[PDB]
């Protein structure tokens, strides 16, 4: 919202460097704040591509910056039979940068490395490697855990079991608080992906020149798997850490892995030492779901949110079935050990093949509102396609799904400008974050900074009558006497760090709806209809009010007496002098109507002193828990007074509910309403009437959509009152309604035999199943579901039946008894059922099942021949009977009826020749 | 009586015809002072309102081409109308059909892209005579054709292939007895030619080569086998399969950030003379999008040929792609050959529209009509049909407001095919006496109005019928007791002149209507899919409901399977509503619980052999039983790759038949011929 676009600062590195591709913040111990930006294919010193880091101090102006040295010469050292070799051509060093406290982390992904020992080798292979550097002392580390010196034979041997060599470790970084390095590294395990930790601390201590292979003791790494699922993931393309199981001691990791299985793509979170908590999985197949990954807190509860990333999301158009923009998906952070659900908020790119989402920065609190904002990047974005970064501020509720404020690319086409951003941090010392936008096509970085945000208050006092056969003030100079009256303006001007010499002008309008030549009301000292002041907010943590002095014109001289007389008060910043330049953003309320009217039909005393009333009552009152309820507000307002001077109808919303629409009797059909949620909590105001007349009635009816509150309690409350502007007896009573919450749940049993008719001919006799299945469609979930199946006969030698084998789904277990299929094996009407004969009795259980939610038992068996052709001439149906029935809901308070029931299959058997 | 018309814009012959596709305009000067000049035709013809001096243009639909469908493939035509000349008014719409048919016997070209990395070696020797097998059964089907051969491995590139020792970059499989080709992305090496036999020779010719990680480089031959048109050789009128074999995953863009490469795909040929993709190790493979974008321009049927292993992976990108297929191929490739036959049969079972480049300002809506005359609305794609049949669609075209550009065209084209239907439309806003307008007129006021279509427009300041009065006692409302203008605006000289507003404009007799207070879906104003009119949203061709967030669209409702929602299941809004009891599912295509076909669905030896049961007097008899009924007599797979099963006929007799599924879907009856019944 307040960045400024206009007074950029650019920083560029050597061409063909890809200067910009990675970026970060960094602060020395002195405090000055500097920028760190990788170039991955700076030339070396053979005149080759090696990568470079360079460290940009902080000015204005930006320009060209000084490089960090690093080693990038080759080494090779002998130990024992074996020879270490390291390759750093083409390493991309710069690739990925980072800081952390006083040192900064430059990693080259594609550093190759390998072991030579006689005939055999261990492979010539990408394991990645990571230089550190302490600027201020000059001290400099390595750290390259996927370094080993296994032979190639030994990992063919073994299935290439625990193989880091093609790690490309640091591909991704990020460095805790504490001050612990995670590096990403998305090609171990033979491609499946795997993160090395290790602190910096013990990086630095452990580091010994002339030693290439070495462990760092207090590392640790995750692990390896034979689950399908996880190969050719890339697990680590990206990295984050924060804070999602509630213990502040540990701290938990963020990994993205976009091709996750079968390109599906997908971001897990672990804990230190590498147990999932949680898998968020892609929507949508080679979206790349999981290629950015951003952790910050933007509904400012303190739990951190998460972000993702899926910079080539398809969606639909017209034209158009596969038309890719990319996709931002939004988790937030509930209460509790309660998992994270479906996306809060989902942004989509509206530019084809322009990768929204590629690039995901938290920027802090950038406008001072009290919620953090993010920025999210599209490097093909932008009608030109040269490139976006659009920025969303944070809400009470996540994030605004329209961004406040786009940035388009200053470079020319293939800069990739944002593919890498930073912020959350102040350059400029202003109190402000700042963002930094790397284009490493370009060569360059482009620096933004937040402006100071001022928040304007305006407020307008006037009386609610004027009586026109009141004269008290005469027009200055002569003496005629005019009916005048008083108007205060109020203006206000707070934020942080604005200027102490700040200023506004306040532009005054009286009856601002009449024409030109129809103003009703001037001012008594110029005889207009308006001015401006210049206030001066410089310092004044408080508003400054002044007041005026109006006065209604000559009772002949205008015809309009009904018609209220509207005052307007506009507030804006003076104009920039000669070379332009602003320095501060005006935001907040700078916009104000009010009004006042002549008397009418206010009795013998000339004062409108209202009887407003008010009745209310619920229509389909008992709110189901976990649904979608959606109940009818019916209220019937009435003024049984004197005229209520711009009456409006205010229902104050419980934190469930949202409106809907409205509707009246009168014959005016809809209503004017508008949802205020400026008021502490949601307010929906409707107008009743400017003025409510005498004796007017007027019914509303309100639907309300009372969403998913799960911790509502036994009960939510509305609230709902007549609201006016008079100055006697202005409102009417408060009317208070309880509506209450209880859950409900209903599971169906449903039953058929598979086949349903069976005719039989002259080892096994023919099959047949009989299938049960339970859905729960009812609002609530339930707990302690138990199924019991009455199944006819024992499986015996004298049973018409032979039970094979029970194959029950959907997390459901069961236990017949007696056993069924006692040997091995895989896997009129005689009415056969459990009823007649002994009988197997399958019970089986369930401990929870959630909405939409189903689970199935197939119950598989065949005839027994001996038992059927005893009775050689008889039609039989073979019967089974099935009942359920539900322990408990999890919820508050739910007094309703546990969900029960039960169901029968039928199997005809018939004679055939 | 009154109207929309009436009681809105009766200010100008423009706003008037912007107000709804009924309203006409009269500018007869000689009607009564007082009438309402901005009316229904009906209306001003019944108060004498001249009929030259009567502004009603309706929209319409020109055909311009009107070519009949070939009944060979021996220029053909398999698109008609090929070009129509539309043209609408404000806010509103029209229909129109288009005619798509496969000619029979067209010509058809195929490239075979072939994975040729180590595990696919036995799949060479399996490949030698293909060719002119494959002419052979394919003569059959065309008397045109032309094959060529493609093969690709990944990018030669670390850590795709293995870069030691230095031998092994000369022979990958260096480790191993034999030896095998350096590694290559994709090499070009039969354009397609008419001589089947060299096909066979240069298939012997090849060799594989060998890499690290399973994925492989397949996207990045399959876009360079696309827009590289004049190196393939593609025909312009021909059918074109490009036929893909792989047993392996495939890599898709972004992928190649792990070999240092982040230069993103631009979708260019880079195939020179020696016939090999140069940019493989300096370009980024291509996105799924860009890939899709050029497989349609190019009409090119992408078959995806590949082992079991990986084919829910390929199927679930057939899904996304249109204009594909996708063929179970053995380990060994044994069975392309038929697998290609089966393909084109299949490719060409399906007709599917796609609309190019569609202005912003247009929206559509289809209605399908297939086999017989069953239209499934909001349907653009006709299946299980069979080369030579033909089908049409009813296209409507409605408009939203009037664009500044006064000519704009768009291209409603059928999947994988060079024919089309271009529609050119025109719009036509402005009233024809318009052109005879007079400003600064005499008329009005001494010039303080233009004076067009016999009104006087006022310049600022001045209201009335000629521009009388500036400032300075009629009705500005309905009733008496109510208000005036609803406060909304002023009652100056006898007539409401509405305040302005931030969020957009406030219009009507009484300022009644509003232009910016229609319902909300999503922060989107009737869904960001209609116009905002007077409170009300009116929808776009292609949405309904309240919101205008309820598409007229069934493509998603429909499965595999052919009928919509499965079998039984109400579609709404793009998705299924399941009616029969138990089922669920995005199409109701999931029914354990479900009286198995071969139960209640035997009505195929009822409802139209030996007419008998329910569907008699109901239009639906044959709709849902529409199988092959194939008089097989006891074939020996008695319950395996079906659901067989046998009933009790009238005369008591045993009935034996099967079906159900043998590969996805296959709905094919196996009912025996003669029945065997019994005496007592
Ligand atoms: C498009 O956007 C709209 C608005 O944002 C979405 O509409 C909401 O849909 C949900 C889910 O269906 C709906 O939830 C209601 O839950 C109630 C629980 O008590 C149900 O009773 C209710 O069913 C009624 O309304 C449905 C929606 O109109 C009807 O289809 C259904 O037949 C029911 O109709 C009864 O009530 C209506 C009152 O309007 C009455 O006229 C009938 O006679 C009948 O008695 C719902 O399922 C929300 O209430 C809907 N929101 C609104 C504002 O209506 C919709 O989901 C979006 N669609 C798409 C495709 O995106
Ligand atoms: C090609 O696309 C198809 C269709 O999308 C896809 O098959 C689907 O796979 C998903 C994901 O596995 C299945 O969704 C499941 O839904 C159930 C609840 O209905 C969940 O419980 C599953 O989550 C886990 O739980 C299971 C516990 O038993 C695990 O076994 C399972 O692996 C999950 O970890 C899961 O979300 C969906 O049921 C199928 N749909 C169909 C019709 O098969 C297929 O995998 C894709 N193939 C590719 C990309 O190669
Ligand atoms: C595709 O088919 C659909 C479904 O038939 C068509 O929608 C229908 O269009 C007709 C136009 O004549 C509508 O007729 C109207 O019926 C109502 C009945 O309530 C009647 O009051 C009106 O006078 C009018 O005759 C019909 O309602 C409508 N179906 C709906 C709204 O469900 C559509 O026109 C076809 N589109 C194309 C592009 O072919
Ligand atoms: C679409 O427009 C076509 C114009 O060709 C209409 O076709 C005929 O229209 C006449 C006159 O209204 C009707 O009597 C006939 O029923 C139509 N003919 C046929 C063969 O259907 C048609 O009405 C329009 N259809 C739709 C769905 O909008
Ligand atoms: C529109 O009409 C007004 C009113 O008739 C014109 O005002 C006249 O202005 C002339 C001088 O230009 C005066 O001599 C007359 O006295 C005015 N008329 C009246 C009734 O007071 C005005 O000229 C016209 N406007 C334009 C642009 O032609
Ligand atoms: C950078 O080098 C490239 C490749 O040689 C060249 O195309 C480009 O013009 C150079 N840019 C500048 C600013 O010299
Ligand atoms: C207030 O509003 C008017 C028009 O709305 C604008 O032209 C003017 O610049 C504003 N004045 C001030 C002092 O904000
Ligand atoms: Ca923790
Ligand atoms: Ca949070
Ligand atoms: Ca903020
Ligand atoms: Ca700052
Ligand atoms: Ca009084
Ligand atoms: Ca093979
Ligand atoms: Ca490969
Ligand atoms: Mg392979």
């Amino acid at each position: 919202l307040n960045l400024d676009p206009v007074q950029l600062t650019f920083y560029a590195g050597p061409n063909g460097s890809q200067f910009g591709f990675s970026l970060d913040f960094h602060k020395d111990s002195h405090g000055r704040v500097a920028i760190v930006v990788g170039a991955p294919r700076t030339l070396g010193p053979s005149q080759e591509e090696t990568g470079g880091v360079f460290l940009c101090p902080w000015r204005a102006e930006g320009g060209q910056c000084p490089s960090l040295l690093f080693d990038l010469r080759d080494e090779t050292r002998n130990v024992g039979s074996q020879t270490l070799q390291t390759f750093k051509a083409r390493q991309g060093l710069g690739a990925s940068v980072v800081s952390w406290s006083d040192v900064i982390v430059a990693c080259a992904p594609w550093q190759h490395w390998n072991v030579l020992e006689k005939t055999e080798e261990a492979e010539k292979t990408p394991v990645g490697s990571c230089f550190l550097a302490q600027p201020e002392s000059g001290r400099r580390a390595e750290y390259s855990p996927c370094r080993g010196n296994t032979l190639s034979r030994i990992y063919v041997e073994n299935d290439f079991s625990w193989d880091k060599r093609y790690c490309e470790a640091g591909f991704s970084s990020v460095v805790t608080q504490a001050g612990e390095l995670v590096l990403g590294a998305p090609g171990g395990y033979y491609f499946l992906g795997l993160l090395a930790q290790a602190p910096v601390a013990d990086i630095f201590s452990s580091y010994r020149p002339g030693i290439l292979l070495w462990h760092v003791s207090s590392q640790s790494l995750s692990f390896d798997s034979s689950n399908p699922e996880y190969f050719d993931g890339y697990w680590g393309y990206s990295v984050a850490v924060g804070e999602f199981d509630g213990d502040l001691n540990t701290t938990e990791y963020v990994v993205g892995a976009p091709t996750w299985s079968w390109t599906l793509g997908a971001v897990e979170i672990l804990d230190s030492y590498y147990q999932r908590l949680h898998r968020l999985r892609g929507e949508q197949m080679a979206s790349y779901f999981g290629h950015s990954v951003a952790v910050t807190d933007v509904n400012g509860d303190g739990r951190h949110d998460l972000l993702v990333g899926a910079p080539l999301y398809m969606e639909s158009r017209a034209d158009r079935k596969l038309a890719e923009v990319g996709r931002v998906y939004l988790f937030l952070q509930p209460r509790g050990p309660h998992a994270l659900g479906a996306p809060s908020l989902l942004l989509t790119g509206t530019q084809l093949y322009g990768r929204f989402g590629s690039a995901i920065a938290p920027l802090g609190d950038l406008d001072r509102d009290g919620y953090n904002d993010i920025a999210v990047a599209a490097p093909y974005g932008g009608p030109s396609g040269r490139g976006q970064v659009l920025v969303f501020l944070g809400q009470s509720e996540g994030l605004r799904s329209r961004p406040s404020q786009v940035l388009d690319s200053p470079f020319p086409t293939g800069s990739a400008f944002g593919f890498s951003l930073r912020g959350a941090v102040d350059i400029d010392d202003n109190g402000y974050p700042d963002l930094i936008v790397g284009a490493y096509g370009a060569n360059q970085v482009a620096v933004y900074r937040a402006q100071p945000v001022v928040k304007a208050s305006v407020q307008l006092l006037v009386q609610d009558s004027l009586n026109p056969a009141v004269k008290s003030c005469v027009l200055p100079q002569t003496k005629t006497p005019v009916s005048c009256f008083n108007i205060q303006m109020c203006v206000g001007a707070t934020g942080h760090n604005i200027p102490q010499k700040l200023s506004l002008n306040a532009e005054l309008q009286l009856d601002r709806q009449k024409p030109r030549q129809g103003r009703r009301v001037l001012l008594l000292g110029s005889q207009q209809a308006g001015t401006t002041l210049n206030l001066d907010l410089g310092g004044k943590h408080s508003p400054i009010c002044h007041t005026t002095m109006a006065f209604l014109r000559d009772e002949a001289d205008f015809r309009d007496k009904l018609s209220p007389i509207v005052l307007s008060l506009n507030v804006s910043l003076p104009p920039t002098e000669a070379g332009m330049a602003p320095a501060v953003v005006l935001h907040g309320d700078t916009h104000v109507q009010e009004q006042t009217r002549i008397v009418l039909d206010c009795g013998e005393d000339d004062v409108c002193v209202p009887q407003l009333q008010l009745t209310a009552s619920v229509t389909g009152s008992p709110l189901l828990v976990g649904a979608d309820n959606v109940l009818e507000l019916q209220m019937d307002a009435a003024n049984e007074g004197e005229g209520a001077y711009e009456a409006e109808l205010a229902v104050h919303l419980p934190q469930g509910a949202h409106y809907m629409r409205a509707l009246s009797n009168v014959e005016f059909e809809r209503l004017i309403c508008n949802q205020k949620k400026e008021n502490e909590t949601r307010v929906v105001l409707c107008e009743l009437g400017n003025p409510m007349k005498k004796n007017a009635q007027i019914g509303i009816a309100m639907l309300v959509s009372v969403g998913n509150l799960e911790e509502a309690g036994e009960s939510v409350s509305f609230q709902l009152q007549i609201r006016s502007k008079n100055s006697q007896n202005p409102n009417s009573k408060i009317v208070l309604l309880d509506v209450p919450v209880r859950a409900e749940a209903q599971v169906e049993l449903r039953g058929n035999s598979f086949p349903a008719s069976l005719v039989v001919a002259a080892s096994w006799g023919p099959k047949v199943e009989h299938t049960y299945e339970l859905h729960n469609n009812g609002p609530g979930t339930v707990n302690g579901l138990h199924l019991s199946i009455h199944l006819p006969g024992q499986s015996q030698p004298s049973d018409l039946l032979y039970i094979l084998d029970i194959q029950p789904q959907g997390g459901l277990q069961c236990f017949p008894q007696p056993p069924v299929n006692p040997l091995k094996v895989d896997w009129d009407p005689v009415l056969v059922s459990c009823d007649s004969a002994p009988c197997t009795v399958v019970q089986c259980d369930l401990q929870e099942m959630a909405r939409g939610q189903r689970a199935m038992v197939t119950v598989l068996a065949f005839l027994w021949l001996p038992s059927l052709y005893q009775r050689p001439l008889d039609q039989f149906v073979l019967q089974s009977h099935a009942w359920f029935n539900v322990s408990s809901l999890p919820y508050a308070v739910p007094p309703l009826s546990l969900p029960r029931g039960e169901a029968q299959v039928w199997t005809q058997l018939l004679r055939a020749c | 009586g009154p109207n929309i018309c009436t009681t809105r814009g009766v200010s100008s012959c423009q706003q008037c015809l912007a107000v709804s596709p009924m309203c006409a305009w009269c500018s007869d000067e000689a009607l009564p002072l007082g009438s309402p000049r901005c009316d229904l035709k009906e209306n001003l013809l019944k108060d004498n309102c001249a009929p030259e001096s009567i502004e009603f243009p309706v929209s319409e639909a020109r055909v311009l081409e009107d070519r009949p469908l070939s009944d060979k493939g021996s220029q053909v035509t398999q698109v008609s109308p090929q070009r129509i000349a539309l043209r609408l008014r404000p806010d509103d719409s029209k229909n129109f059909s288009i005619q798509v048919r496969q000619v029979e016997d067209y010509p058809v070209d195929i490239y075979y892209l072939m994975d040729l990395s180590y595990s696919m070696k036995d799949d060479l020797w399996s490949i030698q005579n293909l060719g002119t097998k494959l002419a052979t059964q394919m003569r059959k089907l065309t008397s045109n054709l032309r094959i060529g051969f493609g093969a690709f491995v990944d990018k030669p590139v670390s850590p795709y292939m293995y870069i030691s020792p230095p031998e092994a970059l000369e022979n990958p499989c260096y480790d191993m007895k034999t030896t095998c080709l350096p590694m290559f992305g994709y090499k070009h090496v039969l354009t397609l030619t008419d001589q089947v036999t060299r096909f066979n020779e240069e298939v012997k010719k090849q060799s594989v080569s060998r890499n690290r990680d399973a994925p492989e480089g397949g996207f990045d031959a399959i876009m360079q086998a696309t827009v590289c048109d004049e190196k393939i050789g593609w025909r312009n009128d021909a059918s074109h399969l490009l036929v893909f074999t792989t047993d392996a995953k495939t890599h898709i863009a972004l992928d190649g950030r792990l070999a240092g490469i982040v230069q993103p795909n631009d979708g260019q040929c880079h195939v020179g003379s020696d016939n090999h993709y140069s940019a493989s190790t300096t370009m980024d493979y291509p996105s799924l999008g860009l890939m899709t974008e050029k497989l349609s321009q190019k009409n090119i049927n992408l078959i995806f040929a590949v082992t079991e292993n990986v084919v829910n992976l390929y199927q679930n990108y057939s899904e996304l792609i249109p204009g594909t297929t996708v063929g179970v191929l053995s380990m060994d490739s044994s069975n392309v050959l038929q697998l290609i036959v089966d393909a084109y049969g299949k490719i060409r079972s399906k007709v599917e529209l796609e609309v190019r480049d569609l202005p912003e300002e247009l929206s559509l809506s289809f209605n399908a009509t297939c086999l017989n005359n069953e239209v499934i609305p909001g349907l653009k794609s006709c299946m299980g049909l069979k080369i030579g049949d033909t089908v049409s669609f009813s296209i409507e075209a409605k408009v939203r407001g009037c664009p500044q550009e006064k000519e704009k065209s768009f291209t409603i084209k059928p999947v994988g095919f060079k024919d089309s239907l271009i529609v050119q439309v025109t719009f036509d806003c402005d009233c024809a006496c318009q052109a005879q307008a007079e400003p600064n007129s005499h008329r009005c006021n001494n010039g303080n109005g233009t004076f067009e279509c016999g009104v006087c427009r006022c310049g600022p300041g001045w209201l009335g019928s000629q521009c009388e009065c500036s400032e300075e006692q009629d009705e500005c409302s309905p009733r008496e007791g109510q208000p005036v203008c609803s406060q909304r605006g002023e009652c100056l000289c006898g007539q409401c002149v509405c305040h302005s507003s931030d969020f957009g404009k406030i219009t009507g007799k009484y300022c009644e209507c509003d232009d910016f207070s229609c319902v909300r879906y999503k922060g989107e104003m009737c869904s960001g899919h209609g116009q905002c009119s007077c409170g009300d949203c009116l929808c776009d061709s292609d949405w309904t409901g309240y919101y205008c967030n309820c598409t007229t669209r069934t493509d998603t409702c429909m499965s595999s399977n052919g009928l919509l929602c499965s079998g039984r299941g109400k579609c709404e809004c793009g998705s299924c509503v399941c009616i029969q009891p138990g089922s669920y599912g995005d199409t109701c295509e999931k029914c354990p619980t479900c009286p198995d076909a071969c139960t209640f669905k035997k009505e195929c030896v009822e409802c139209k052999k030996f007419d008998r049961g329910a569907l008699h007097d109901e239009n639906t008899c044959n709709r849902y039983c529409r199988d092959e009924i194939e008089s097989v007599k006891e074939l020996k797979d008695t319950g395996k790759d079906a659901v067989n099963c046998t009933y009790k006929n009238e005369d008591d007799c045993v009935v034996r038949f099967q079906y159900y599924e043998d590969s996805s879907g296959k709905s094919i009856l196996y009912v025996v011929e003669e029945p065997e019944c019994c005496k007592g």
